[PDB]
RNA sequence: AGGAUAGUGGCCUACCAUGGUUUCAACGGGUAACGGGGAAUAAGGGUUCGAUUCCGGAGAGGGAGCCUGAGAAACGGCUACCACAUCCAAGGAAGGCAGCAGGCGCGCAAAUUACCCAAUCCCGACACGGGGAGGUAGUGACAAUAAAUAACGAUACAGGGCCCUUUUGGGUCUUGUAAUUGGAAUGAGUACAAUGUAAAUACCUUAACGAGGAACAAUUGGAGGGCAAGUCUGGUGCCAGCAGCCGCGGUAAUUCCAGCUCCAAAAGCGUAUAUUAAAGUUGUUGCAGUUAAAAAGCUCGUAGUUGAACCUUGGGCUUGGCUGG
């Protein structure tokens, strides 16, 4: 079509950006960035929408050029920056961090965490290979480089990001029995260990998670994300409802109760 | 009756962060007198035609209508 | 066993038999070969406007004795000649040579209806003035 | 068929038919208001006449 | 362009138009809830009768699926809520049961008449339509509104009407004021 | 094997083989054919539609060829040709609304040559500029929602309802009639004003004004049957006309033209065309084929469809979760 596009109309924006159809014709086309634009949360959203800190986006861009809004310890003012998933955003004035953790009901959580827990990050391993002079490095999922990693790392595991120098603190190895959360499909917020690995070569390898309330459910492994040495032990701290998927009547049941 | 509000911490800060037409509307600012927009679509596309500086435009095409 | 097949890996024979089928079906016949916009002088359209040739009248069928009065009208769409029936109690009177008439069917959809012959169509406007306007003085012929 | 004819009668009932002005009648009542009117007149007083029953009986 | 906005039909027209037996009626039944014109018995009737088909698609599946559970007792509250389903007829065989005298007993314009605030259920429309009546501190002229079971105990007039303690109307002060 | 391409590849060249598709329908033709998400109708199974709010594709009068650039065979870029077509001092020069608005033409068929970047977003060197993208209003009975056109009394007069009662005569409380009588209530409209908005309009609130024939006056179709509602009155007299169909009209026409009355739906109602259900009249569910339409004159027969039965059963032992009670 002659070139890239750079229009997002509102309805075909991504469903959890949970956008009203009436508000306008076009929605905010997230830009090029470390994470992908299906799976990307640009910070007009999350400072207007989801904050409401700004009335409209006029006002989201007067807050990013006062140089307020800071993402992975680094001042952006890109307003549709397209902040994803293990991402920290500080805003020192109102002195807030958050980490963009995906809740269990599939849309991204608006989880506040301590400023001690701010100041590193994960980053789930996407491949790892030598780079020129035979230098090895690692690509984490926000499309990180970082050199020299530990030469037990390997794919499909998970780092600990320094987040201010940028380098590996220490890792944890893709095996049975990691906290993993599902970063795709349906059961897309879901919190739970790994039960088995299904191997398939050619094709999609398969997971099977179990449920903290013993629920089993599979998804693929493009879709997981290890976060935990084993069950009840995160290395970061977890959204509102700890990742666990309650049917429609039991929501019902726990909201009864509730009120 | 249902609105919406806002308090800034100084009356600097307030002309700082808020649109120019609230501020019209309390006094603060006054409205800039601007022509329509068919005047400065037609301006802005009239000067497309002139490379140049506009007198040495206006001069050159002065001297060919010798009159 | 009904003279028709059954089993289960035969749904060509019945997909092309149905098809073929299909066609013993006037109404499906007209759809498909585009009779209305091949033969219809409407083209398959609702209505048409034309030029009022000429005031003529049809003598009605058995066991009935009338004039029904009807006006030549010339098509401007295609210029094809069709006659069309002017309805109720002296609304040819409304209608003159080389006036600009808005057609409509008949209603019976290609047919002719009672004891009116080979006639398909009625006049709606004249003039771009309703025909019904006219007739209960609602408005006036501009003319 | 053959298909000709005089065309000097047309309108011919219609133009002779004696005008007869509507007299000047009160108006109906609108709305909710002629349903109230509709359901009493065929449900409150009824106008049987021992099971013959007539909305527009004519004069006989 | 702009997303569309959606809309429905909220009506169906019977499939024969002259019937005495539906005729009759439907007049008996206008005349008593004081309707307009058909189409509000029509309205009723189209909600009722996509009321049936929902809740025959749930009784067609086993006793104890989760989705009829679920749906069905949402369907039941919502009925109880509004006072047409009885609190002892929950059980999805008397919401088949329903007639439409049940839906228009819950509208404001029955409520009111029946709460002795009009002299007949005309005067109960007039009433409603001159902004008179009040549910809660929100005046209401709707005589639709399909009052529910705690709404129902706060119909009155409104504060600032002439009958509930307002001043005196525009008639009223063309008289006295002379 | 090479060339070319960003790259695979008969994409092209040289040389060499004779292969490739097809009754499981190739190839060709038509399409009143852009595909899909979807729309109408729908017991089930289906039938019809999808130019059109989102996605993908294609085009910028018709072709073809290119420059720049990461990205275009771009057209609000260029080059050339074809068809239209503009100015000209006659030497020459300049075009592309299937962008917004608007005009002509075409037609049964579709609105303002308006305001603005305030919202939604996009672009730029960018907190600032630009955006007929977009939003606002105008026209707008496309469709959709709710919903006025009156309500309540008082007297009269009638009947029922009861009661004082044997009926009689009344007391009296529920209906119907009132050119037969009131005082209340309100928004359609208008309007100070405030709100609304970038600014307005409108909406929402709300002073004052704003309803008796409440002329602030509901219409569209019908009244033989189908199909609800006239054997009323006048006019015409196989004429005029009505009539989807059956039928009506020749001197009291239940059908025409009218008046009265009545019926149906109502801010909507009628007409034309298409389509869906009704249609078990396309039938897989689910038609028919002696005589209503319909078994090839008779055998053979390829593809197609369809093809008899039969191979670890029974028994025993423990074993968890559920569900009467
Ligand atoms: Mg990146
Ligand atoms: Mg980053
Ligand atoms: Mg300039
Ligand atoms: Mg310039
Ligand atoms: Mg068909
Ligand atoms: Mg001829
Ligand atoms: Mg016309
Ligand atoms: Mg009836
Ligand atoms: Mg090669
Ligand atoms: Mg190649
Ligand atoms: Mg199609
Ligand atoms: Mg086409
Ligand atoms: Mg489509
Ligand atoms: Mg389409
Ligand atoms: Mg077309
Ligand atoms: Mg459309
Ligand atoms: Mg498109
Ligand atoms: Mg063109
Ligand atoms: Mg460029
Ligand atoms: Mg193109
Ligand atoms: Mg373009
Ligand atoms: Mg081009
Ligand atoms: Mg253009
Ligand atoms: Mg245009
Ligand atoms: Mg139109
Ligand atoms: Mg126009
Ligand atoms: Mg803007
Ligand atoms: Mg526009
Ligand atoms: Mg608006
Ligand atoms: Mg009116
Ligand atoms: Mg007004
Ligand atoms: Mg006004
Ligand atoms: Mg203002
Ligand atoms: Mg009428
Ligand atoms: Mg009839
Ligand atoms: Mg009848
Ligand atoms: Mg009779
Ligand atoms: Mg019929
Ligand atoms: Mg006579
Ligand atoms: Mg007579
Ligand atoms: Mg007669
Ligand atoms: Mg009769
Ligand atoms: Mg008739
Ligand atoms: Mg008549
Ligand atoms: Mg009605
Ligand atoms: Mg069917
Ligand atoms: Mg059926
Ligand atoms: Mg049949
Ligand atoms: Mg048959
Ligand atoms: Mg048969
Ligand atoms: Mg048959
Ligand atoms: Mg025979
Ligand atoms: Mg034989
Ligand atoms: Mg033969
Ligand atoms: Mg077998």
């Amino acid at each position: 079509a002659r070139g890239p596009k750079k229009h997002l109309k509102r309805l075909a924006a991504p469903s959890h950006w949970m956008l009203d159809k009436l508000s306008g014709t076009y929605a905010p086309r997230p830009s090029a960035g470390p994470h992908k634009l299906r799976e990307s949360l640009p910070l007009v959203v999350f400072l207007r929408n989801r904050l409401k800190y700004a009335l409209n986006g006029r006002e989201v861009k007067a807050i990013m050029m006062q140089q307020h809004v800071q993402v992975d310890g680094k001042v952006r003012t890109d307003t549709t920056y397209p902040a994803g998933f293990m991402d920290v955003i500080t805003l020192e004035a109102t002195n807030e961090h958050f980490r963009l953790v995906y809740d269990v009901k599939g849309k991204f959580a608006v989880h506040r965490i301590s400023a001690e827990e701010a100041a590193y990050k994960l980053g789930k391993v996407k491949k790892v290979q030598l780079g020129k002079k035979g230098v090895p490095y690692v690509v984490t999922h926000d499309g990180r480089t970082i050199r020299y990693p530990d030469p037990l790392i390997r794919a499909n595991d998970t780092v600990k990001i320094d987040l201010a120098t940028g380098k590996i603190d220490d890792f944890i190895k893709f095996d049975t029995g990691r906290l993993v959360m599902v970063t795709g499909g349906r059961n897309l917020g879901r919190v739970g260990v790994i039960v088995h690995r299904e191997k398939h070569e050619g094709g999609f390898d398969l997971v099977h998670i179990k449920d903290a309330l013993e629920n089993t459910f599979v998804t693929r492994l493009s879709n997981v994300f290890v976060i935990g040495t084993e069950a009840g032990k995160p290395w970061v701290s977890l959204p509102k409802g700890k990742g666990i998927k309650l049917s429609i009547s039991e929501e019902r049941d726990r909201r009864r109760a509730q009120q | 009756s249902t609105g919406f509000g806002l308090i800034y911490q100084s009356v600097a800060d307030a002309k700082r962060f808020e649109p120019a037409y609230r501020l019209v509307r309390y006094g603060l600012a006054e409205k800039v007198e601007k022509a329509s927009r068919q005047q400065r679509k037609q301006k802005k596309n009239r000067d497309k035609k002139i490379f140049g500086t506009q007198r040495r435009a206006q001069k050159r095409a002065a001297r060919r209508n010798a009159d | 066993g009904k003279g028709k097949p059954r089993g289960l890996n035969s749904a060509r024979k019945l997909r092309v038999h149905r098809r073929n089928n299909r066609w013993a079906d006037q109404a499906y016949k007209a759809r498909l070969l585009g009779t209305a916009f091949k033969s219809s002088p409407f083209g398959g359209s609702s209505h048409a406007k034309g030029i009022v040739l000429e005031k003529i009248g049809i003598e009605s069928k058995q066991p009935n004795s009338a004039i029904r009065k009807c006006v030549r009208v010339q098509l401007i769409k295609n210029g094809k000649k069709v006659t069309a029936f002017v309805p109720n109690d002296g609304c040819l009177n409304f209608v003159d040579e080389n006036d600009e008439v808005l057609l409509a069917g008949f209603g019976r959809r290609g047919k002719a209806k009672g004891d009116i012959p080979g006639v398909r169509f009625k006049v709606v406007k004249v003039s771009g003035v309703s025909l019904l306007a006219l007739w209960k003085e609602k408005k006036e012929k501009p003319r | 068929g053959k298909v000709h004819g005089s065309l000097a009668r047309a309108g011919k009932v219609k133009s002779q038919t004696p005008k007869v002005e509507k007299q000047e009648k009160p108006k109906k009542p609108q709305g909710r208001a002629y349903m109230r009117l509709l359901y009493t007149r065929r449900f409150v007083n009824v106008t049987l006449t021992n099971g013959k029953r007539k909305m527009n009986p004519s004069p006989a | 362009p702009r997303a569309p906005r959606t809309y429905s039909k909220t009506y169906s027209v019977p499939k024969r138009p002259y019937e005495s037996a539906r005729l009759d009626a439907e007049l008996k039944l206008a005349g008593e809830y004081g309707l307009k014109n058909k189409r509000e018995i029509y309205r009723i009737g189209f909600q009722l009768s996509k009321i049936r088909r929902a809740a025959r698609d749930l009784l067609t599946r086993d006793e104890k699926d989760p989705k009829r559970l679920f749906e069905g007792n949402a369907l039941i509250r919502r009925l109880v809520r509004i006072g047409v389903l009885s609190e002892d007829k929950m059980k999805l065989d008397y919401v088949l049961a329903l007639k439409p005298e049940d839906f228009l007993e819950r509208r404001l314009q029955t409520q009111v008449f029946k709460l002795g605030l009009a002299r007949s259920i005309h005067h109960a429309r007039v009433l409603i339509t001159q902004r008179h009546i009040a549910v809660g501190k929100q005046i209401v002229n709707i005589p639709s509104f399909t009052v529910r079971l705690d709404s129902q105990k706060h119909i009155d007039f409104a504060h600032n009407s002439p009958y509930g303690g307002g001043r005196a109307g525009r008639v009223k002060r063309k008289n006295q004021g002379k």
